[PDB]
């Protein structure tokens, strides 16, 4: 160990005016600063357990203002612990600096912090919430308190328990049985018992419940008995309650929110700031009331709508929702606060207004949280629908009119793929967006405004998107502001290249380019503004890669995002690097080809022509809509 | 049906196998492949038998008997099989596939499994007539014209236009000329070059083939080998003087209108006569009969449900 | 029935802003009155005491009688309304009739007929001429539709510029190079083009090399050209040639 040692004590001191100059430069500004916090925070998780660089940090720690950690409360609460033993010990205080000053922020990170499954995180959970405690007043308390009732209603036991039921059928038949019937269903009936059938109104959950109870006898006698007469008769039974729940899920839509949890609703004008919406440079808006009944949205996920009144008098709208934790939307809503900012920074990227749409992400478990409700806006999708249906077209014709030319479709060659596709594209109009836009819109003055903002914000997100990685863009997961014409983006479940891996139809796409979309920009097509927007945007990430690789690096490696990344993809911290490396062959040019640097139109026009091959567009999912 | 001199071998995109007495007007038999689009169709030049290949299937029939069942079958490729050729004896067949692994597989006896397998890094696209019966062409996903010995990998894997996966090629009946084909709309003509040693083929190139705008598909010798045709996407049949790789003379289907491009897109050529005859994988619902060097159409045949993936053919032994 | 009509078909006798703007009123105040709706039939009376708010009840008032025309009777009144246009520019009643058009554009009536052909080109001339630059656009790219001409490409390129769009103007030449390829007529334009960008010959670089301010070349150019010339070229030079004079510290010749 003594060579790397002394050539990382070599480097401490190397990491001495670094980290020095990193603090004093952190003393000196704000904003960009977040590049040189997470950069410190990073060598001492680290390398930070020896004494040496602890020496370098702790001064540093104890002589910088307490704001430039309000930058990383998600980041320092994602690995609370840090288990490592002054690494860990000196952050459990450093965290109780902002659970001193600035609990209002703090209070719904320490909320997430309560419910590991893992022990770590729990012990410095409870060490830093009674540190808290009367550093802030016992505002802990309340805030816990309500947060315990929202945490329980938030994936409404019913529609869990129900799901489980349905799920199990499909885990214990053929021969791997425990899956099913034995870890589902007894849990389940007793999680109906205690919860819903006491936190919720008892005798109305029970009417499911009575009958899942006759079924779950059969089970519990099968689970213990092996007799497989206890199996059919607990599997007949669970039908029978099943197909009568079968009928009422598809049906409940707008719920009384005390009986969605008789604690709930009866909470008012708390302690709380409005969730997560607030900062402590502000005067308070305080959760002051809830809205009388919560919504089912009308989809396979069942999220509940809602709204806060704060005490200013503004309602805050949030869909409420969960099947994972949303920290993982939360760092890359963090990220387009940066990007953001380089581009308020240049003067021409500044008078041209660029910019993301960033949106409000509140995670409250493994599962769940609440997301902010956008107003003004619909999906790609939907309006193509409305169009066609409004129109009388046949609306999915195009697909039709491939399986006339030939059923044989899926398993054409190549190049008859191509052929057949080429044909009913080219038999087909490819510009019902461009209309519509111009038939919603009042009149050609506002109309020629909203095609440009829409054309920019739609090139912002060309390289942005490209240079994560990002996939799925069929246009259910688009989404189009009403009065801007400003585009904006809904999921981000596989960021990196691995959309591309894909196995069945490969998303073989730097970014979404398509027919419709360049038929409603400009007559001349893309080059011109689009193409011009996209140069002075990758001119800006050329530069500024310090900033943007530190937070890529960060997020990319992170011990904990590693099992994000083990449920998204794939020691992982390879792959990690090997990530930022073919980000550093983006950075070039070597993208296109691993010997080669190319400039920016060069490497946009390659780019462009790798967004618009027919042979990748129909080798994506017909359910990805390549013709539109 | 097979003791005809002149036999016409077809599918649609229905992908049944229709074969005409080719001076009838008639599909004289039907072989009802519904399982797998049609890939390949290869009768034997003796006029005995087919073997009739598509996406993760090749079988084997006779050409006498009516509407065959499979003799022999080939499966574990399980991807489109887009090329099937002979040991020209007919003791072996030879597939390009789109599996990472081509193929021989027996027709001396009885047997499912091939009888030896050529392993790539990128799956296969095309395979062509090698006269030594030591070799096959193949051409893949790479874009490489692996010329491939049959057990050492002594191999070409050459590339005259850069990356693309080769559509096509083939050899001169003579065996002093080659031509491969590509995506990128062109194809390139290399002198046969011989090597006893190793055990593989060498290249020169001769001609450099813009052919088309449209993607370039195949290319077959008239019998005599004094012409070369070559067609593609791009709805005409071009033929070359062998002599240079020059234009002689062309059949179009080119669309009289373009209210309707892709009156097909011609999946390539075949002749029949002394050089008398040239025919088309027209790609219209007709497959397509008509005269070298007059360049004019004779008959033309319509039996297919949907229009035609392949021409297949025998005016030999 | 038709007094509706009457009172547009007095069109073939007005003659001043008043007649057509009292026209377009009382013409208003007919089509209120005999429309389809009980409640405008009332508002006709408002409309006579207070003229403002008729101008936004004629919108209405207009599709409540238009539905009720046949192919004469709308031949009839298209008629009168073209030649509102037609007899004159009056930016009033243009702007107010391309607001119905576009109006009738919404509309599930589709546009009305002006001169044939959705009165495109009438349309575009007189939103240009109103400085309503955004409209005029829009029948330029709706023109663009219908097939693409170099006097297309010359036209909009200035509405781009007219409406502060650089980058948009950049696109127009862009595709004048790939859709028209090296087309011979644009790629002369290069030079009648605006900016340098690499007597039509010597005025009509001078412009250029003076914006540039190549001021040795460009006084070598001024001095010859202008000793050489003898029209309104030496007079329309003179700017440059004071001006090179002046870069150059020539008060002398500057004069």
């Amino acid at each position: 160990k003594k060579v790397t040692e002394d050539l990382s004590k070599t480097l401490l001191m190397y990491t001495v005016p670094a980290v020095q100059g990193f603090f004093r430069s952190i003393s000196l500004s704000r904003g960009n600063n977040l590049q040189d916090t997470l950069r410190v925070l990073t060598l001492w998780f680290d390398y930070g357990h020896w004494p040496d660089v602890n020496e370098a940090l702790v001064e540093g720690v104890k002589a910088i203002q307490i704001d430039t950690w309000l930058q990383v409360i998600p980041q320092l609460i994602a690995r609370i612990d840090t288990p490592r033993p002054l690494v860990g010990r000196l952050i459990h205080q450093l965290l109780t600096d902002i659970g001193r000053y600035h609990p209002q922020a703090l209070i719904y990170p320490l909320t997430v912090a309560s419910k590991s499954t893992t022990t770590a995180r729990h012990n410095a959970a409870n060490k830093i919430l009674k540190n808290m405690c009367e550093h802030s007043n016992t505002l802990v308390q309340q805030a816990m308190m309500v947060s315990e009732e929202l945490i329980r209603v938030a994936i409404l036991w019913h529609e869990m328990w129900h799901e489980g039921l349905e799920e199990a059928s499909r885990l214990y038949f053929g021969e791997r049985n425990v899956k099913g019937m034995f870890e589902v269903l007894e849990p389940l009936h007793a999680m109906m018992e205690r919860g819903p059938q006491t936190l919720k109104e008892t005798s109305f959950n029970q009417a499911y419940g009575r009958d899942l109870m006759e079924a779950q006898e059969w089970c519990r006698k099968y689970m213990k008995s092996g007799n497989v007469k206890d199996l059919t008769q607990a599997w007949d039974l669970y039908y029978h309650v099943f197909r009568r729940i079968s009928k009422q899920l598809p049906q409940l839509t707008s719920l009384e929110l005390q009986y969605v949890s008789p604690k709930l609703l009866m909470c008012r004008d708390l302690e709380l700031a409005v969730p997560g919406t607030y900062d402590p440079n502000q005067p308070i808006i305080r959760i002051q009331s809830i809205a009388p009944s919560l919504q089912v949205i009308t989809s396979k996920q069942r999220p509940r709508k809602l709204t806060l009144m704060g005490s200013n008098g503004h309602e805050f709208v949030f869909l409420l929702k969960g099947h994972e934790d949303l920290r993982q939307d939360e760092r890359v809503m963090q990220l387009f606060g940066l990007v953001n900012t380089l581009l308020a920074n240049d003067p021409t990227s500044l008078r041209k207004n660029l910019s993301i749409q960033r949106y409000a992400v509140i995670p409250l478990s493994t599962n769940s949280g609440l997301i902010g409700w956008v107003p003004h806006c619909d999906t790609l999708h939907a309006l193509i629908r409305d169009y066609r249906e409004k129109k009388k077209i046949l609306l999915n014709i195009e697909h039709r009119i491939m399986l006339r030319m030939a059923p044989d479709y899926d398993h054409l060659t190549l190049m008859q793929k191509v052929e057949v596709f080429e044909h009913a594209v080219n038999n087909t109009a490819g510009d019902d967006l461009a209309k519509l836009l111009w038939l919603k819109s009042p009149s050609s003055e506002v109309w020629f405004d909203r095609r440009t903002n829409y054309t920019r914000s739609l090139a912002v997100m060309s390289m942005v998107g490209y240079i994560l990685g990002l996939g799925d863009r069929h246009p259910s997961n688009l989404m189009l502001d009403r009065l801007s014409g400003k585009i904006l983006h809904i999921d981000f479940g596989d960021c990196f290249e691995v959309a591309m891996t894909r196995e069945k139809f490969p998303e073989k796409i730097p970014f979404r380019l398509t027919r419709m979309l360049t038929n409603a920009m400009e007559v001349t097509g893309l080059d011109g503004n689009y193409r011009i927007t996209c140069h002075t945007v990758m001119e800006v990430l050329r530069e500024h890669k310090d900033s943007v690789m530190a937070v890529l690096e960060a997020f990319v490696y992170d011990p904990l995002l590693n099992w994000r990344l083990m449920d998204t993809n794939t020691a992982l911290n390879k792959k990690a690097i090997q990530i930022i490396n073919r980000v550093r062959d983006k950075l070039t040019g070597r993208d296109f080809s691993h010997d080669d640097t190319l400039d920016v139109p060069t490497q946009v026009e390659l780019l462009i022509k790798q967004a618009t091959s027919h042979e990748n567009l129909c080798q994506c999912y017909i359910g990805w809509c390549p013709f539109w | 049906v097979g003791s005809d001199p002149v036999i016409l071998a077809t599918a649609g995109y229905d992908h049944t196998v229709r074969f005409w007495q080719a001076h009838s007007g008639i599909c004289t038999r039907t072989v009802q492949h519904q399982d797998s689009q049609v890939n390949a169709l290869e009768v034997t030049p003796d006029r005995s038998m087919i073997a009739a290949a598509g996406y993760q299937h090749i079988r084997m029939y006779d050409l006498n008997s009516n509407n065959p069942n499979p003799i022999i079958s080939y499966d574990g490729v399980n991807k489109n099989i887009a090329s099937v050729g002979f040991h020209e004896d007919g003791r072996w067949m030879y597939t390009g596939g789109e599996d990472c692994t081509a193929r021989i597989w027996d027709l001396r006896s009885r047997n499912l499994q091939c009888q030896r397998i050529f392993q790539v890094n990128a799956p296969i696209n095309c395979v062509c007539l090698h006269p030594n019966q030591a070799e096959l062409i193949v051409g893949d996903q790479s874009g490489a014209i692996h010329i491939w010995d049959l057990k050492t990998d002594h191999n070409e894997q050459l590339i005259p236009e850069p990356e693309v996966s080769i559509t096509s090629a083939h050899i001169d009946p003579d065996a002093s000329y080659m031509a491969a084909v590509n995506s990128t709309g062109n194809c390139y003509v290399w002198n046969l070059t011989g090597g006893i040693g190793d055990e593989v083929t060498q290249l020169i190139p001769k001609t450099k083939i813009p052919a088309h705008t449209r993607y370039a598909l195949q290319c077959r010798f008239s019998p005599d080998s004094t012409l070369l045709a070559t067609c593609s996407a791009d709805q005409t049949c071009k033929i070359w003087r062998t002599s240079n790789f020059s234009l002689m003379t062309e059949l179009s289907i080119k669309s009289g209108n373009p209210g309707e491009s892709s009156r097909g897109w011609m999946w390539g050529c075949a002749f029949s006569g002394d050089s008398q005859y040239i025919v088309t994988a027209s790609s219209d619902n007709l497959a397509r009969l008509w005269c070298v060097e007059t360049g004019e159409i004779k008959r033309e045949y319509g039996g297919h449900q949907k229009a035609v993936v392949c021409l297949a053919f025998n005016d030999s032994v | 029935s038709t007094i509706n009509l009457q009172k547009a078909w007095g069109a073939a006798r007005r003659v001043s802003k008043d007649d057509w703007l009292e026209w377009l009123r009382r013409l208003s105040l007919e089509l209120l009155k005999d429309s389809s709706s009980p409640s405008l039939r009332s508002c006709w009376a408002l409309a006579q005491a207070y003229n403002p708010m008729a101008r936004d009840l004629f919108n209405a008032a207009f599709v409540s009688c238009w539905s009720e025309l046949n192919e004469d009777q709308q031949d009839e009144l298209i008629r009168s309304i073209e030649l509102a246009l037609t007899s004159q520019d009056i930016a009033e009643v243009t702007q107010t009739l391309l607001n119905l058009a576009e109006f009738m554009e919404h509309s599930d009536k589709g546009p009305l007929p002006l001169r044939d052909d959705n009165g495109i080109v009438l349309l575009g001339e007189r939103a240009a001429k109103c400085r309503a630059y955004a409209k005029a656009l829009h029948y330029k790219e709706l023109e663009f539709q219908k097939g693409p001409t170099p006097a297309i490409l010359e036209s909009l390129i200035s509405i781009n510029n007219k409406l502060q769009q650089p980058e948009a103007a950049a696109g127009v030449l862009e595709y004048a190079m790939k859709h028209f390829g090296e087309l011979e007529i644009q790629a002369t334009w290069y030079e009648k083009l605006h900016e340098w960008e690499d007597p039509e010959l010597m005025l009509g670089r001078m412009r250029c090399l003076e914006a540039l301010g190549e001021w040795g070349q460009l006084h070598q150019q001024c001095c010859e050209k202008w000793t050489l010339v003898n029209d309104e070229t030496q007079a329309k030079m003179a700017r440059m040639a004071a001006a090179a004079a002046w870069g150059l510290g020539q008060w002398d010749s500057m004069e």
